[PDB]
């Protein structure tokens, strides 16, 4: 129940600057050196920096100058990430992460990670995704399975949450990464899987969320 | 420029030995480096597995350590299990700054396995606006290597599909694939076939899925 919330991210115009905060809970924060990572789409991670309690150690990334600026603020349990002249390799995840110091066991981890906020640095403007059944078959089965889902299309930018059935749909399910189409749009497929003789059983129901545009969808997907 | 370079990619069966590495540019890798490792499963979850170059976290499985060989720092994990299937980070403190190798993505090998193979046509909703995607699923599969080939009325199709794996499961270590053909509503009313041809290493000859327009 340590527990770390961002928030900030969305759609940035190139050139400006934006604000991410993250807010702890379920341990002293007081005490504890916090760090900023990022990791771009299909790339890997990245530190940004660090501050320690009392906010006069602030380590960074090699930058250039207030590129960015982190700060902390111990009575609201809270960490700040000022991003500045931003430009499209800014464009990332961004995780407010727990570094446990530890002097006398020569011991430096980054133990608890939040979720990440993205950030997507573009002047192109948000566009929200329609959602399409894929309609399984009693006719269609492969290997024991009935398959089906949705086609979650034409969306940008990153990221759309899909869930089924609220979230009380979890087994058999798989959500591919999304897939970036020459007309500059994402487009994503989640899919279930069921034994073949429970097709009628169940209503399946994919939610798709994507805040940016602050659509929320429940596609009934039907035996057809 | 201290660069840190880890090996891209390792496989290795359950319960077997196996060591991920960790060099930097500017030196060998010392205790005054404080290596740490990450581990990234997916949906974005990490654990910090060691720091100080040799000592476990916290709650973390006795299975992974920590050392140097030679000139860099190693994570060992000994009797790999299908969980451990993830993307691996080390990290190497320079003074001030902490710089993150390029990570090491981590196979569980396990019997060949077949995909089911799914084809699903446009919905008539998507096809009220003008496009129409085509969606075809391979499921479950092992090894990873895959072949989708989309024919429209028997012709072989070529820069008009798209495709994407999901990285490998952790508890059956197989792997899905999901592609989509993608024409205009004009262009797929004009034909009738739709075929989703398959092959893969557990398949003794291709699985072919289609479906007729408006059957």
């Amino acid at each position: 129940e340590v527990k770390l919330l961002e928030s900030g991210g969305g759609l940035a115009q190139p050139g400006g600057s934006l604000k991410l905060s993250c807010a702890a809970s379920g341990f002293d924060f007081r005490r504890y050196w916090m760090t900023w990572v990022r990791q771009a789409p299909g790339k890997g991670l990245e530190w940004i920096g660090e501050i320690n309690p009392d906010s006069r150690t602030i380590n960074y990334m090699p930058s250039l100058k207030d590129k960015f600026i982190i700060s902390r603020d111990n009575a609201k349990n809270s960490l700040y990430l000022q991003l500045s002249r931003l430009r499209s390799e800014d464009s990332a995840l961004y995780y407010c992460v727990r570094l446990d110091f530890d002097v006398y066991n020569h011991y430096y981890v980054l133990d608890y990670w939040g979720q990440g906020t993205s950030v997507t640095v573009s002047s192109a403007s948000t566009k929200g995704p329609s959602v399409f059944p894929l309609a399984p078959s009693s006719k269609s089965t492969s290997g024991g399975t009935a398959a089906l889902g949705c086609l979650v299309k034409d969306y940008f930018p990153e990221p759309v949450t899909v869930s089924w059935n609220s979230g009380a749909l979890t087994s058999g399910v798989h959500t591919f990464p999304a897939v970036l189409q020459s007309s500059g749009l994402y487009s994503l497929s989640s899919v279930v899987t069921v034994p073949s003789s429970s097709l009628g059983t169940q209503t399946y129901i994919c939610n798709v969320n994507h805040k940016p545009s602050n659509t929320k969808v429940d596609k009934k997907v039907e035996p057809k | 420029e201290l660069v840190v370079t880890q090996e891209s990619a390792l496989t290795t069966s359950p319960g077997e030995t196996v060591t991920l590495t960790c060099r930097s540019s500017s030196g060998a890798v010392t205790t005054s480096n404080y290596a740490t490792w990450v581990q990234e499963k997916p949906d974005h979850l990490f654990t910090g597995l060691i720091g100080g170059t040799n000592k476990r976290a916290p709650g973390v499985p006795a299975r992974f350590s920590g050392s140097l060989i030679g000139d860099r720092a190693a994570l060992t994990i000994t009797g790999a299990q299908t969980e451990d299937e993830a993307i691996y980070f080390c990290a190497l403190w320079n003074s001030n700054h902490l710089v993150f190798g390029g990570g090491t993505k981590l196979e569980i090998k396990r019997t060949v396995a077949a995909p089911s193979v799914f084809i699903f046509p446009p919905s008539d909703e998507q096809l009220k606006s003008g496009t129409a995607s085509v969606v075809c699923l391979l499921n479950n599969f092992y090894p990873r290597e895959a072949k989708v080939q989309w024919k429209v009325d028997n012709a072989l199709q070529s820069g008009n599909s798209q495709e994407s794996v999901t990285e490998q499961d952790s508890k059956d270590s197989t792997y899905s694939l999901s592609s989509t053909l993608t024409l205009s509503k004009a262009d797929y009313e004009k034909h009738k076939v739709y075929a989703c041809e398959v092959t893969h290493q557990g398949l003794s000859s291709p699985v072919t899925k289609s479906f007729n327009r408006g059957e």
